[PDB]
């Protein structure tokens, strides 16, 4: 073991120094030194699989370390796949391990984590998608190490692996971003991530929320490397609605996924439509021509007489039609967001209204002082 | 299909609609459409959803209970046209 790790441990660059340097924290029985920065050798992937080979070798060692599981047997778990490379039965001796010896209960369930990954590389949506249920009541409502919770959207988006269910994926997406340290997270991989998320990820009709996830800062940044043109086909359905010339952008935008459900987009889009005259303009502009409601649902204006009824049809927010001219002006309408800076919110709208109410309570005062008493 | 809606109707449809066995048969996903308001089921479509009703030919053991022929299948062919338009006046 001390002859071992001195020499033949040794493999990549300055391997026998921090080796040599491993043998001190031994002796000197530094556990936390061991934990982070032997740990931290572990977590260079150059060494790929002969580290996790020596690993296991290293594994015997931490057991006389004894370093907290959570932090110390999630990093050599992560690099014991790596050595494990196809696990048929390797996978059930490294959760044997796991389950044996647990230093807290929040490493148990860093164990299920491990278990559903690699249940999920095996099998697809049989006990895998289980013990991912099994890992939303293990992680209880503790999201203290935040990481944990990262291994829990991990299997969370292994979930939209096992069903397309994109919605269960816009779901994990989120709780990824909630979970994440912060920007920490490798821009590259992210971005990379991002470009997925940009493509196949939003492109799936899970996230549509005009801008809720659209317009967060961190993934849009990232998708920027993503084509910038589906990028903004993906706000242009939401919000542009129709957007006939992104209609023809989208297909060059993303050819997978939106052809497969371009009829559906379509339907989801004059969905869209419908609800984007109530929230965006209230009264006035609300009310609109059956022509333009024909260009938004990008149909025929004697087919949106038909047409607009299907989209009333839907019913997503309760509000009152007029057919005279398809003018809307309806009753109650849920925006996902508020358009620019919240404009109307401002003296466009409110505040100003506000204003002029306090001077005719004052003339209210002027009328009746003596009453006021 | 066949029944008109009632307040006891709706609540039996419900309990028997999530069935894991009705969940394999394809019909059970055409008789959902009553189920739920669905916004409105034109006739023309169902009898293109419903041609398999008349012969499935590889089930079709209770389609007896719906068309099986006349006097227990062409009263139900009419009901299912009543309680389809019963249903497009109730949305």
């Amino acid at each position: 073991v001390p002859g071992f790790l001195q020499q033949s441990q040794n493999s990549g660059p300055g391997q026998p120094a921090v080796w040599h340097r491993l043998e001190e924290l031994y002796t000197k029985k530094l556990w936390h030194q061991l934990t982070l920065q032997v740990l931290d050798f572990v977590q260079d992937p150059c060494f790929a699989q002969g580290d996790g080979l020596i690993k296991l070798y290293e594994n015997f060692i931490s057991e006389f370390e004894h370093r907290v599981n959570p932090l110390s047997l999630v990093e050599i778990i992560l690099h014991v796949v790596r050595q494990m490379t196809d696990p048929n039965v390797a996978l059930t001796f490294l959760e044997k391990t796991r389950e044996k010896v647990k230093s807290s209960d929040e490493a148990v369930i860093l164990c299920k984590t491990a278990i559903g990954a690699l249940k999920l590389n095996i099998g697809d949506l049989q006990v895998t998608k289980e013990t991912i249920e099994d890992v939303e009541e293990m992680l209880n409502n503790l999201p203290g190490v935040t990481s944990v919770h990262s291994r829990f959207y991990d299997l969370s988006s292994k979930y939209y692996q096992t069903i397309g269910n994109h919605a269960s994926y816009y779901k994990d997406a989120l709780r990824f971003l909630g979970c994440v340290d912060i920007k920490d997270l490798p821009v590259s991989e992210q971005q990379e991530r991002a470009f997925t998320l940009g493509l196949a990820g939003l492109l799936g009709e899970g996230v549509f929320n005009f801008g809720e996830l659209l317009m967060h800062p961190v993934l849009e940044s990232l998708r920027n490397t993503d084509r910038q043109w589906l990028i903004d086909t993906l706000y242009a359905f939401n919000s542009g609605n129709v957007e006939r010339f992104q209609t023809l952008k989208t297909a060059w935008g993303q050819q997978p996924d939106l052809a497969a459900n371009e009829a559906q987009l379509l339907r989801k889009i004059q969905l869209l439509c419908l609800m984007e005259m109530t929230f965006t303009r209230p009264a006035n502009h609300r009310q609109l021509t059956f022509e333009e409601i024909a260009k938004s649902a990008k149909i025929t204006v004697n087919e949106v007489e038909l047409l607009v009824m299907k989209a009333l049809s839907v019913g997503l927010v309760k509000g009152s039609i007029d057919e005279v001219d398809k003018r809307v002006h309806m009753t109650w309408v849920q925006p996902r967001v508020l358009d620019l800076q919240q404009i109307k919110g401002m003296k466009d709208r409110l505040e100003f209204w506000c204003t002029d109410v306090k001077s005719m309570e004052m003339l209210v005062e002027h009328q009746a002082h003596d009453i006021l008493t | 299909i066949l029944a008109p809606f009632d307040n006891e109707q709706s609540d039996l449809v419900h309990r028997i609609s999530g069935d894991k066995k009705l969940e394999e048969i394809p019909k059970y996903k055409d008789l959902l459409k009553l189920f739920t308001t669905m916004e409105l089921m034109r006739w023309s479509t169902l009898v293109e959803d419903y041609g398999m009703e008349l012969r499935k030919g590889s089930l079709e053991s209770p389609a007896t209970d719906v068309f099986g022929s006349t006097e227990e299948g062409e009263k139900r062919w009419k009901d299912l046209k009543n309680r389809v338009v019963e249903h497009n006046i109730r949305i």
